[PDB]
């Protein structure tokens, strides 16, 4: 069941590109492209994310989108530059400066077509593809204005295929530029109609979680997406690994989804790293619950979990686990609504990651993940209510109007949101 | 997109009218200035030349 991967900005692909490292390191595929593992287990699912080349090297499903030459020329000269098929570097010269209309509307709009190109002729070598995985910020211009674009693209041409996304938030306190919130705020409307499912990474809670609890007094973007990389490693796991369910990502939507529009993941891995101790699964279970462990910057008590999916990696007791599982639910029950019955599951990969013996991630559908929404809407509505920097959007052709329906259409899938939380 | 064109291309040609209509303006006012004070001094000689006349009215008497 093939995957088709897309990156698009500077974020998006330098996210992308750790991604990748990682799980080629996992199925131990080296920069060359060439093989040198030492299990079959790391071979039997790696059709799902490589293609089989030449000589019988393995290249990534995955096309690199930007508006401008630079991410790209690192990700080329980088770790794992090599690997990635030459044809699917699709760039732009200007760039989109951080301007969502740039990117959707402008400048996007001259490429979206070169990048459809390579997506078909990956599509078409495709023995039945399954969906596809775009990795972008929100913030940005690039990923975020032409990503929208392109995923509005893909279901025009592939209607009926899983579009998933891993989405960086914007937040203040880790910021590049203050048009931030009307980015983000512009394209979560697309997403809230485009995408299947959203797993919303909150640069807050990358920064706070390197800060206070990897004790990084100043992270860069780097120590970020190392957790962001591990997360993304975690949640695609069932699919890359045989020894797993039977379930496409059609079927996982399918169980993760109990309402369209509401399909925002809140992802959370444990434990964090940036030590050798053998960590326990009823320390697993609890810090993967803990919520300074979640990479969206929301309090799971103030909401309420539709459903809860968590894969842990490792040598350990499915007994043992499942035990500590039942616990923290029955446990703190009054978080879990009743009318999803059994909405709590659990998988165990016998492989583990690189550098930890145990690992969980989490990967939890919460009305709580309003709190995000309603952070940034308050940032757009903070500069919206005086138009301040608008002039950026209007000289790209965009109308008032525009910004007002995003705002709404933000503001209702709040709303959304309190309806199910008070649900009974 | 054709919005942000026909927004882009609107400034140009009404900076293009307001400086033409400017530098026709400017223009034509330096030369009305310049022609009054042609005239003016036209009209100076002119008064010499009706004394300069005056002077020979008198001589025959
Ligand atoms: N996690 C993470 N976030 C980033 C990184 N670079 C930028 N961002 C965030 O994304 C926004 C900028 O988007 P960018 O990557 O420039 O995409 P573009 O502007 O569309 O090219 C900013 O608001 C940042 O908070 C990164 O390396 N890692
Ligand atoms: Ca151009
Ligand atoms: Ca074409
Ligand atoms: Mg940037």
């Amino acid at each position: 069941r093939e995957i088709v991967h897309i990156q698009a900005g500077q974020c998006g692909n330098q996210i992308g590109a750790k991604f990748w490292e990682v799980i080629s390191d996992e199925h131990g595929i080296d920069p060359t492209g060439s093989y040198h593992g030492d299990s079959d287990l790391q071979l039997e699912r790696i059709n799902v994310y490589y293609n089989e080349a030449t000589g019988n090297k393995y290249v990534p499903r995955a096309i690199l989108v930007d508006l401008e030459p630079g991410t790209m020329d690192s990700v080329r000269s980088g770790p794992f530059g090599q690997i990635f098929r030459p044809d699917n570097f699709v760039f732009g010269q200007s760039g989109a400066g951080n301007n969502w209309a740039k990117g959707h509307y402008t400048e996007g709009a001259e490429l979206v077509d070169s990048v459809l190109d390579v997506v078909r002729k990956e599509s078409e070598s495709c023995d039945c593809l399954q969906g596809f995985q775009l990795t972008h910020s929100l913030g940005g211009g690039t990923g975020s204005g032409m990503g929208t674009l392109l995923i509005s693209k893909i279901r025009e041409e592939y209607p009926d295929r899983i579009m998933n996304t891993f989405s960086v938030m914007p937040s203040p306190k880790v910021s590049d530029t203050v048009v931030e919130p009307y980015n983000a705020t512009l394209s979560v409307h697309q997403l809230v109609e485009n995408t299947d499912e959203t797993y919303c990474i909150d640069n807050e809670a990358l920064y706070d979680i390197c800060f206070r609890t990897l004790k990084l007094t100043t992270p860069t973007y780097g120590d970020l997406n190392h957790l962001v990389s591990a997360t993304m490693s975690g949640v695609t796991t069932c699919l890359r690994f045989p020894g797993q369910l039977n379930a496409d990502l059609r079927k996982l939507a399918v169980n993760m989804v109990p309402f369209p529009r509401l399909h925002f993941f809140m992802p959370g891995f444990a434990p964090l790293t940036s030590q050798y101790r053998a960590l326990t699964v009823p320390e697993l279970t609890q810090q993967m619950f803990d919520s300074k462990n979640m990479m969206a910057a929301c309090d799971p008590r103030h909401g309420r979990y539709l459903t809860v999916a968590a894969i842990f990696r490792g040598r350990m007791s499915m007994k043992e686990v499942d035990e500590q599982m039942l616990n923290v639910q029955n446990k703190n029950s009054s978080y879990f609504v009743e009318w999803i019955p059994n909405n709590v599951k659990t998988a165990v990969c016998d492989i583990p990651p690189r550098g930890l013996k145990m690992s969980a991630t989490f990967i939890g559908n919460s009305t709580a993940i309003q709190e995000l929404f309603k952070r940034i809407s308050e940032q757009f509505t903070a500069m919206f209510r005086r138009k301040a920097f608008l002039h950026w959007y209007t000289g790209e052709g965009m109308d008032e109007m525009e910004f007002t329906e995003a705002e709404s259409n933000m503001n209702d899938l709040v709303s959304e949101y309190q309806q199910y939380q008070d649900a009974t | 997109i054709q919005k942000a064109i026909e927004e882009n291309n609107n400034f140009i040609k009404m900076a293009k009218e307001k400086l033409a209509q400017k530098m026709e303006s400017n223009k034509e006012n330096r030369e009305a200035h310049l022609a009054a004070m042609l005239e003016r001094l036209q009209e100076k000689d002119k008064h010499a030349e009706e004394v300069r006349k005056n002077k020979e009215l008198k001589e025959e008497a």
